[PDB]
């Protein structure tokens, strides 16, 4: 057999990585790149194998070949005897959310706001919002709707960079790695929490992991859930209870992707490596837990319960859905 | 819609 080569972003991932290479026996071995389309060309190279890509990302490995192996599957809203492997996967609701105290604030009141993003190009954080906004106004030039943002991945210069706030020195600001203190999910919604921004673009499962209690990192210990409302299309406000009601869209789950010529091998790696060191796996937690990182979603998202395999060996195409990918190839049209 | 980025 052969060993499988995963792509780390940035360093914390690498960390990560290097901790699951050797408790792997190095079945896993790590390259690293700074960002998350370097990766991608990484593997495109084959100098990597793997890495696991929000849906904005599978649409720009997709474009160049890379294919989905298997898809994150995170716990079920409802009752399945399936085991989660095997579970279909259910999506995640993209949300804008705000404080309950900014009280004007709706999704018709946005312009000239500051905006907190996951990063450009990926799913909740970027093309959605920005696809709507885009349509909506009838207007390309989305980098100029927000009065400044922190959008990791653009210019560092621009508006769309300058609330980002680079790592602890203050270097790498707007890096669209987990360096950047406002990167990803958590990071975007910590730009929120901290009111560095008016409204963070992420998904409904960040708000609840990272308040009342759910998180004890010294930024969100202390925020609570009643004090956030998700803004809805209609221009209502709701709770942070209603994202059934009250989201921007439902985006396909986080996934590995890999050359077309590795993906089966990856796929039975990955499988057995999830078996060892997944939720409940052999050896998490006395080991290594594949989908912890102490909430920052390194590799994986931390409410990752399983790997899931695929219906349908779905192209990229398929497995991001015909709307989507023509709501990102539209959206690019204006870059 | 069409070429790989890279
Ligand atoms: C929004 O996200 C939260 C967090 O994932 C979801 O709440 C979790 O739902 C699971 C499955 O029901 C429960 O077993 C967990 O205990 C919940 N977690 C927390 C921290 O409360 C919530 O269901 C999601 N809302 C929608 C509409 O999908
Ligand atoms: C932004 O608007 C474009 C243009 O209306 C949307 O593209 C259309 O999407 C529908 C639904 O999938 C398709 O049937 C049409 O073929 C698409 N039109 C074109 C010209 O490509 C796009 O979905 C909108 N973006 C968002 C994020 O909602
Ligand atoms: C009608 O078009 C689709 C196709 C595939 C989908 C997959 C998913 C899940 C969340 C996925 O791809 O992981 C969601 C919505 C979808 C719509
Ligand atoms: C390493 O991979 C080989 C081949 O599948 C297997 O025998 C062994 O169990 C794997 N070990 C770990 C610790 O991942
Ligand atoms: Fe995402
Ligand atoms: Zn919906
Ligand atoms: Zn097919």
């Amino acid at each position: 057999y052969t060993r499988v080569v995963w792509c780390a972003v940035g360093p914390e991932e690498q960390k990560k990585c290097q901790q699951w290479s050797q408790q792997s026996g190095q079945n896993v071995t790590c390259a690293t790149a700074s960002t998350t389309d370097d990766c991608i060309v990484l593997v495109l190279k084959g100098e990597a194998d793997a890495l696991n890509l929000d849906g904005g990302y599978i649409y720009t490995a997709g474009k160049c070949g890379l294919v989905p192996v298997l898809a994150e599957n995170r716990k079920s809203s409802k009752h399945s005897s399936l085991d989660c492997v095997l579970r279909p996967t259910e999506g995640y609701l993209a949300v804008a959310v705000v404080k309950k105290a900014n009280e004007g604030l709706t999704w018709n009141s946005l312009k000239d706001k500051k905006s907190c993003h996951t990063a450009v190009d990926r799913t909740a954080g970027w093309n959605i919002p920005m696809g709507l906004i885009v349509n909506q106004t009838g207007s390309c030039a989305f980098d100029e709707f927000f009065s400044q943002s922190c959008a990791p991945g653009a210019d560092p210069k621009s508006r769309l960079c300058a609330l980002c706030a680079g790592d602890d020195q203050g270097l790498d600001k707007c890096v669209p790695n987990s360096k950047e203190k406002y990167y990803g999910y958590t990071g975007a919604f910590r730009c929120l929490a901290e009111d560095v921004g008016d409204v963070a673009f992420v998904k409904n499962d960040t708000v609840w992991e990272n308040t009342n209690g759910e998180s004890t990192a010294d930024w969100a210990k202390n925020l609570k859930r009643e004090d956030f409302r998700l803004l809805c299309l209609d221009g209502t406000r709701k709770p942070v209870t209603e994202a059934q009601s009250c989201h921007l869209a439902v985006a396909p789950n986080h996934a590995v992707v890999s050359r077309s010529d590795r993906a089966a091998h990856v796929e039975q790696v990955l499988l057995h490596q999830q078996a060892l060191f997944g939720k409940n796996g052999k050896n998490c937690p006395d080991k290594f837990c594949l989908f912890k990182s102490e909430t920052k979603n390194l590799l994986f998202n931390d409410n990752t319960e399983c790997l899931a395999k695929l219906g349908g060996r779905p192209t990229y195409e398929e497995y991001l859905g015909t709307e989507y990918v023509t709501a990102i190839a539209n959206l690019k049209k204006c870059s | 819609l069409e070429a790989c980025a890279f």
